[PDB]
């Protein structure tokens, strides 16, 4: 029997080194299967859960095999997952849109990249927060869209950039950067070279010069 | 110990906030055409504040009596 | 004679075309390169002479009620999000909560 | 362009490749039936087989046209020659070996 | 007793890999390294799969694999495949899933409506531009010409279809032509058949 | 051929012209970049966004088109930010907020 513990904690081995390669964590699976033949037909009815780091799913769908005698054509028929509620409504949206598509495969990739950049701006948030707590109003949250930068002692100067996630109609991703100026009317009639209404091409000529992090640093160490 | 009072006080406070929020017409302006509210994130809409808000209460008190507060590298990093 | 001729003088064609296809490229995004340079440096040199300047007249006045025009009207609103955001919060923050009563 | 009288057909074949027959001529010559000369040609594709009858003559031409109708910069000999075809197809694509291990 | 216990662990486990296999991409390990699946579907029709066999002792090589020649594995492999590995795994499967939908569209096309087209429709290995005559029953010739520029995505950039063998008489026509280069890129290209048919 | 080498000469040429202003374009971008560098640091490998991102539109152009009759609107916004219970409620989030993260 010590070699059956063997082969199990082998089988362990790989499932963790699996599920941490792709990075989706399954749980448990469940499967009924009902026999309908008039060319035989055949229909299974499926039940799986799991998460991908963060996000959470769980997910039941059923898919009909038109087995015959030169093909083995199979098509999910019906589709249906079900999230957590959180308030990511673009998420939502596009879980709506997949379902109605019924397409499992680009649901997990679109997925996995939607998260990938959700950790992406997350850890770049907290980063640049630890980095200078003196100049950063992380005022909704590091998990969060926007981001503050504002100086201590007068508040009335402020500028807010937004980080969004969208994803398109054909399913992929892409994040988009701007932002807003939040200025007193004593500072436009203060300067007349006035360049502040092009800042957010500028900003994006900027950001796309060198990276991301790069024009942000220097824009706050400019308002320092 | 300041953490209730605080609570206690928006209580109290709470119900000036839906009168604010009801007598400006913009606010009501705001809602009919989901565009802008695609901007926000969700939409617009409050209506069942009070009833959420005092939710919050007592599971906060329960929180409070009960205490509930490369690749090579990479690869070879999770094979062991 | 001449049938090798041209042979040559054509693989001398089909060898020079990609250098020339290469070179122009490259200029094309050194010159574009150098054009957002010195307008990125133009910007924010002028930004941060702006909030220098700005940076005294507050301290001088610091008692003043700040108003804000249509320019900070967006910025004015995306701060509202917490706001009219905030029952989404309270959802977020409850959902959080009862998950460490379950456990 | 490059010869005067010359005599090429095409008979696209299915599983997308394309079979080639040419009968060499020149401009005081009328083409050669009795030597002709076969390439198969796979589209999309880096490769193309070619049968060693009489091409020796007009070797660098060959290469040429090849290498222009399909928008490549340079062309080489691999040397590697053999008699069957589909051995030769199978070791180029690197496609003798189709065992995987899976589990389902 | 214990015998009872260890063969329900392996039946779960066994059920969860077959389960996982439903992702999209499965791995197993051998000797060398990971023998990696990737599965393909168009519209909820599930379709050909793929295999790729990686060796893991540095550099990491490729032993043997499935991917057909003309899509470019090669270039992808260069650039990704020495570092962030999952990345490479999904590139891969995104060039592969969008060429299998491709060619389903094209075949299912051919298969069910060979009445309205005049001739066959012109195809490469890639499936990247499709070109076709089509008449629809009043008789209406119309060809079109279809690009994908872009290989990991399953509609057409440019579209253009023009009216031949016959100078246009009546607005409609045209309006005809707008509506088909509207819906040639904007649906799959075998459903806006099936629509106007009916 | 004749028409060949007239080519082939001509592209030769123009390669040599393009080869010189770009070596000089190279020289001439150095010393502005270094400028720039002065007040700037040369220097988490996030890769670069696409030209998609870069090019699409902005949000502040789009922020001002969709809204018509601001003035009065966001008036009425500035007293609702003069609130205090509204400052008291968002900074009470905020801190719930540091509640979770720190755990």
């Amino acid at each position: 029997s010590k070699d059956l513990k063997n082969q199990l904690g082998h089988l362990e081995s790989e499932l963790s080194f699996l599920s941490t390669l792709t990075g989706i964590n399954i749980r448990n699976h469940s499967k009924q299967t009902e026999d309908l033949t008039s060319i035989r037909k055949v229909l299974q009815r499926h039940r799986l859960s799991g998460n991908c780091h963060m996000v959470t799913f769980q997910l039941e769908f059923q898919i009909l095999e038109i087995q015959n005698k030169e093909r083995l054509s199979s098509a999910v028929t019906d589709l249906n997952i079900i999230m957590e509620p959180t308030e990511c409504s673009e998420l939502s949206e596009f879980v709506s849109r997949a379902e109605e598509r019924k397409d499992l495969f680009m649901f997990f990739r679109s997925l996995h990249f939607f998260v990938e950049w959700f950790e992406y701006r997350k850890r770049t948030f907290k980063h640049l927060k630890e980095k200078y707590p003196d100049a950063v109003y992380l005022s909704e949250g590091p998990s969060s869209c926007s981001m503050g930068i504002r100086s201590a002692s007068r508040p009335g100067f402020e500028l807010v950039i937004v980080w969004r996630i969208q994803i398109d109609e054909d399913g992929k991703v892409f994040p988009k950067l701007d932002l807003l100026t939040k200025v007193p009317q004593r500072a436009l009639e203060l300067d007349k070279n006035r360049a502040i209404e092009t800042a957010p091409l500028s900003f994006r000529t900027l950001v796309g010069l060198l990276g991301i992090e790069a024009a942000l640093e220097s824009l706050i160490k400019s308002l320092c | 110990d300041e953490f209730m009072m605080l609570l206690s006080k928006v209580e109290k406070l709470s119900e000036e906030i839906m009168e604010i929020m009801q007598n400006l017409s913009s606010i009501q302006a705001l809602e009919g055409s989901r565009e802008l509210e695609n901007l926000i994130g969700i939409s617009c809409a409050s209506h069942f504040l009070k009833r959420e808000m005092q939710k919050t209460k007592e599971l906060m008190t329960k929180v409070n009596k009960q205490k509930l507060f490369d690749s090579y590298e990479f690869l070879k990093a999770i094979l062991n | 004679k001449k049938r090798q001729r041209m042979i040559e003088v054509q693989d001398e064609l089909l060898r020079l075309e990609p250098q020339l296809k290469q070179l122009q490229t490259k200029y094309d995004e050194l010159k574009e390169r150098k054009s957002s340079l010195r307008n990125a440096a133009y910007f924010l040199s002028n930004l941060k002479q702006l909030y220098q300047d700005y940076s005294d007249v507050q301290a001088q006045e610091p008692n003043v009620k700040e108003t804000y025009d249509s320019s900070s009207l967006p910025a004015l609103l995306f701060k509202a999000r917490t706001l009219l955001g905030a029952e989404s919060h309270l959802r977020n923050i409850n959902h959080q909560l009862e998950k460490l009563l379950d456990q | 362009r490059a010869l005067k009288n010359v005599t090429v057909s095409f008979r696209e074949t299915e599983e997308n490749a394309v079979w080639i027959r040419i009968a060499w001529g020149t401009q005081y010559t009328k083409p050669n039936q009795y030597k002709p000369t076969y390439v198969v040609y796979y589209s999309q594709t880096p490769y193309a087989f070619t049968s060693s009858s009489m091409l020796r003559r007009n070797t660098p031409l060959l290469g040429q046209a090849l290498t222009i109708a399909s928008k490549h910069h340079q062309i080489v000999k691999m040397d590697l020659r053999s008699r069957y075809l589909d051995s030769l197809k199978a070791i180029v694509f690197k496609q003798y070996n189709q065992t995987f291990e899976t589990h389902n | 007793n214990e015998q009872e216990a260890l063969e329900e662990k392996l039946e779960n486990v066994k059920a969860i890999l077959q389960a996982y296999h439903f992702t999209g991409l499965s791995g197993k390990l051998t000797s060398r390294g990971v023998c990696v699946c990737i599965s393909t579907a168009f519209e909820g029709n599930l379709l050909d799969s793929y295999f790729v066999d990686l060796v893991i002792q540095k550099p990491l090589r490729i032993h043997h694999h499935s991917v057909p020649v003309f899509i470019p594995l090669e270039e992808i492999a260069a650039k990704y495949l020495q570092t962030n590995i999952q990345h490479f795994l999904f590139s891969l499967c995104e060039y592969l899933n969008a060429y299998s939908g491709r060619k389903y569209q094209a075949d299912r096309l051919q298969s069910d409506f060979a009445a309205l087209l005049t001739g066959p429709l012109q195809r490469n290995p890639l499936c990247n531009l499709l070109s076709f005559t089509y008449k629809l029953d009043q008789s209406f010739p119309f060809c079109a010409r279809l690009l994908y520029k872009d290989l990991t995505a399953t509609l057409p950039t440019d579209v253009t279809v023009t009216c031949q063998g016959v100078e246009v008489l009546s607005t409609s026509w045209e309006e005809q032509r707008a509506s088909h280069e509207t819906l040639f890129c904007t649906k799959p290209l075998h459903q806006v058949f099936a629509s106007f048919t009916r | 051929i004749d028409k060949m080498v007239e080519t082939t000469e001509l592209m030769t040429g123009n390669i040599q012209s393009l080869k010189n202003k770009i070596q000089i374009l190279a020289s001439e971008v150095e010393e502005e970049e270094e400028r720039v560098k002065q007040m700037h640091q040369i220097n988490l490998s996030l890769p670069e966004l696409s030209q998609k991102t870069l090019k699409a539109p902005t949000l502040q152009k789009e922020i001002l088109a969709l809204i018509p009759n601001q003035n009065a609107l966001l008036k009425d916004l500035d007293i609702l930010h003069n609130s205090s219970q509204m400052k008291s409620m968002s900074t009470f989030i905020e801190e719930a907020y540091k509640k979770l993260d720190a755990s």
